[PDB]
């Protein structure tokens, strides 16, 4: 969820589970089980929990040197570069008004 | 030899503009796996539209968003405005005017002059370019036949502005001597 | 070699190089006031021994050649002690990196092969599944030569410690737990678990020990008991 | 039913559909899981909606423990869990144009 | 310069970051902890390891 | 002040130790071993 800023880390410490309960005499007990059991192995529970934990998520799911650790020398270059060919042209037309008009 | 170097820096400007003008037109910059329209799947990221390909909506192209220090706004800034290859094309059609106004005129031989640092300098805005297209991408992938179009073009571009000059000077030279 | 600095510096090298060659070479030749040993070759062969750190043989005179020198020899020392920095980094502390690290990354991919047991509970969820990862992983493993089923859980670990690393083997995650502990400890656990399955107690159809078990095995879990022990 | 939405009311669904009965999905009034208050004996939250009665069923997230094994049933267990770590992503840093 | 920059980037390879539970027990850097009452803080509370 | 047998030794040797030169390779050849053996000693000393 967003702004997804956060991460799980480590896998789980211990280890408990989620049930559907029912009145301790309850005729419903026994199908809910073996539904449960069913959707487990049908994968009917792991699609939904994709469904509602993935696909509404609101996100999507080297050690060498980068040129944005050395960009800003780059940029000193180029602008030298560019600084040098400005100061030969000014030194030219200086020259070229210098001769005796 | 004389006579083909002004042709071969013609042709060389041509071919220089050309390449930079597709490669700024085209998208294939940067294979990425992205989203398409708004799952993951490969794209075809250019200076302006990355769109979609090998999926089930492929051929969808979206105008890409450069934004959600000052420093980064700046690079974003200068990064969602191509300035740098657009002033690279720019520069490379001046060169070119240069060029072709150089048959005309040709008593004045500042004007070829003009079109070596126009070459030269395009050849400089094109780096700076490409610079900026990568660090922007920094803040598994590849490179597409635009981006190394925009890389052939800076080489041609500087090839170009040597030929320029070398000119420039066998003509100073001629009436020097 | 070329390991410790990114594709892209070099590539920027390059380029970075042809730019002051041309630049030096412009600069320096083009006035007709100065008619200065910086031809385009001369010039091409001074950049390149900067670069290298190597002598000069000549020097830019004039102001501008000399700011184009001095730019590019402040970039040279730069480039050159980050490299030789990074590769010390390198070789100073080694980080082996797990080439996949789901399931989602073994579907992706097609470099390193993978199935499982010949018949049983882990190839019947990739046969009988509709979920996307799954089911791609079903489609590649029915038709891969040669078989990537083997016989047992003992020639599957044999398989994949024999394969550099072109195998990977799927299997419960306790028993996958228990063999990484073990020597020659070759072999590691990745990501996690793709399914949820339970071990428990049985009994028969109807007893009075079930029911007693339940609250045993649930004390036992609250407890710390169970953790403890495994 | 259509007013709600979510992972347990589609397992719901799902349960009912298997067991063909139609149901009606009400939250807990109080908004407790469950807890044997130890003075009174009195099961508050849904654990109480089933041992005096008030519902037939629960399902929502309801953790098996044994406090609760006792008075109630519990099916076997549809989603395995446990504590786990959250800390702030990783936040790679953008290096400095002049670093 | 050279020796510095390779120390900064020795450094920075050799940070390993959090990826288990005991990892939060031998640090101090990383505080952590649980809700105020509820199932988490009983668990550590009566916990045996 | 040219390239015979021993002052080709001497600049090699100079080259790998980095010590600079009294003089370098005019021709195109000379200076594509030159350079080659200038990437040569930079990346293994470097190492
Ligand atoms: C004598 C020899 C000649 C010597 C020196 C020559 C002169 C050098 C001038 C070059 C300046 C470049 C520059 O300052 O970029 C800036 C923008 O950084 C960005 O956001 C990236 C965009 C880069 C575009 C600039 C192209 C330069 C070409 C030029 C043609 C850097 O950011 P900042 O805002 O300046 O500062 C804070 C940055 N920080 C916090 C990330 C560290
Ligand atoms: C690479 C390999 C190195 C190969 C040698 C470099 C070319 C030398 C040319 C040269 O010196 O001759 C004359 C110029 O000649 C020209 O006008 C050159 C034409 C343009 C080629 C520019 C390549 C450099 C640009 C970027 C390359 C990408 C000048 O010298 P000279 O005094 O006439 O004798
Ligand atoms: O049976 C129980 N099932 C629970 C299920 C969940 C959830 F995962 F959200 F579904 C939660 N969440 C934990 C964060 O604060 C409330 C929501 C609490 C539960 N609690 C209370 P506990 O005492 O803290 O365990 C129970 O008792
Ligand atoms: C006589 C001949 C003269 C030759 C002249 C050419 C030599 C140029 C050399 C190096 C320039 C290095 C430029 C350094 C710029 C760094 C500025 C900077 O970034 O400082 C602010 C900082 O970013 C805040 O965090
Ligand atoms: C002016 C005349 C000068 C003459 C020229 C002198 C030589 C230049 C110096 C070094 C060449 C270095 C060549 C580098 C070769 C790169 C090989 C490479 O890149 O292959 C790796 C591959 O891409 C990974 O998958
Ligand atoms: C002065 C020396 C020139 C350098 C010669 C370069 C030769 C090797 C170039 C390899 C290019 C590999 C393409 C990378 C593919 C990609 O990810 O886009
Ligand atoms: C003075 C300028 C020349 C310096 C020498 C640079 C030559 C290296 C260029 C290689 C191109 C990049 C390819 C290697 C990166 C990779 O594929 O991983
Ligand atoms: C091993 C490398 C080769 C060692 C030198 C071989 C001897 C060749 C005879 C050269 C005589 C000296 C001539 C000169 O000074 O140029």
């Amino acid at each position: 969820r967003k702004p997804c800023d956060t991460m799980k880390v480590g896998g789980n410490l211990d280890s408990k589970g989620y049930g559907i309960a029912t009145p301790k005499g309850s005729s419903l007990g026994t199908p809910v089980n073996l539904a449960v059991l069913k959707l487990s192995e049908q994968g009917v529970l792991d699609k939904l929990k994709n469904k509602w934990w993935y696909d509404k998520g609101e996100c999507g799911a080297t050690s060498a040197l980068s040129l944005s650790n050395v960009a800003g020398v780059f940029y000193i270059l180029v602008g030298g570069l560019g600084l040098a060919m400005l100061v030969a042209l000014i030194e030219f037309c200086y020259k070229s008004r210098a001769e005796a008009k | 030899d004389r006579g083909v170097q002004m042709l071969l820096t013609t042709v060389g400007a041509f071919a220089a503009f050309s390449l930079m003008t597709i490669a700024v037109g085209t998208d294939y910059w940067l294979y990425s796996r992205g989203v398409c329209k708004t799952e993951e799947v490969m794209t075809h990221s250019g200076l302006w539209r990355t769109c979609c390909l090998e999926g089930n909506f492929k051929g969808l192209c979206k105008q890409i968003d450069h934004f959600p220090d000052t420093a980064e706004y700046f690079l974003r800034a200068v990064r969602a405005s191509s300035i740098f290859p657009i002033l690279s094309v720019i520069l490379l059609f001046m060169g070119g005017l240069c060029i072709a106004a150089s048959e005309f005129y040709k008593t004045r031989h500042n004007i070829i002059l003009s079109a070596g640092i126009f070459f030269v300098s395009a050849g400089l805005s094109n780096i700076i370019g490409i610079i900026v297209y990568i660090s922007a991408n920094a803040g598994s992938y590849s490179y597409g036949w635009s981006f190394y179009f925009g890389a052939l073009s800076f080489i041609i571009a500087e090839m170009v502005g040597v030929l320029a000059v070398h000119m420039f000077i066998d003509r100073h030279k001629q009436l020097r001597a | 070699f070329l390991d410790p600095l990114a594709y892209e510096i070099w590539m920027c090298i390059v380029f970075a190089y042809i730019g002051v060659s041309v630049v030096l070479f412009l600069v320096s030749r083009f006035s007709p006031y100065e008619w200065n040993e910086f031809g385009i070759f001369n010039s091409l062969w001074f950049s390149l021994g900067a670069f290298m750190r190597q002598g000069c043989d000549i020097s830019p005179r004039s102001l501008s050649g000399r700011i184009v020198g001095g730019v590019w020899w402040f970039f040279t020392l730069i480039i050159i002690s980050s490299y030789t920095a990074n590769l010390a980094a390198f070789l100073t502390v080694e980080r082996m990196v797990s080439p996949i690290e789901s399931a989602e990354d073994l579907s992706k991919q097609t470099e390193i092969a993978y199935g499982t047991l010949d018949s049983g509970s882990t190839k019947e969820f990739f046969r009988r599944s509709k979920i996307a990862v799954f089911d791609k992983m079903w489609t590649y493993m029915r038709s891969a030569e040669p078989s990537v089923f083997v016989r047992t859980t003992a020639e599957g670990v044999a398989r994949v410690r024999k394969s550099k690393g072109k195998y990977a083997y799927l299997l419960e995650s306790t028993m996958n737990e228990y063999i990484e502990q073990r020597k020659p400890c070759d072999t590691m656990k990745v990501g996690g678990n793709l399914d949820s399955k339970g071990y428990g107690i049985a009994t028969p159809k109807g007893s009075s020990l079930g029911t007693p078990v339940n609250l045993a095995v649930l004390k036992l879990s609250e407890q710390g008991v169970l953790d403890k022990l495994k | 039913n259509e007013r709600y939405e979510g992972y347990c009311v589609d397992l719901a669904a799902e349960i009912a559909k298997h067991c063909g009965f139609k149901y009606k999905l009400t939250i807990v009034g109080d908004g407790k899981y469950g807890a044997r208050d130890a003075d009174t004996k009195i099961w508050n939250g849904m654990v109480g909606e089933l041992v005096y009665g008030k519902a037939d069923i629960a399902i929502a997230p309801l953790t098996i423990t044994l406090v609760r094994e006792e008075v109630i049933d519990f099916s076997k267990p549809f989603m395995s869990l446990g504590i786990s770590i959250m800390i702030k992503k990783p936040q790679k840093s953008k290096p400095g144009v002049f670093s």
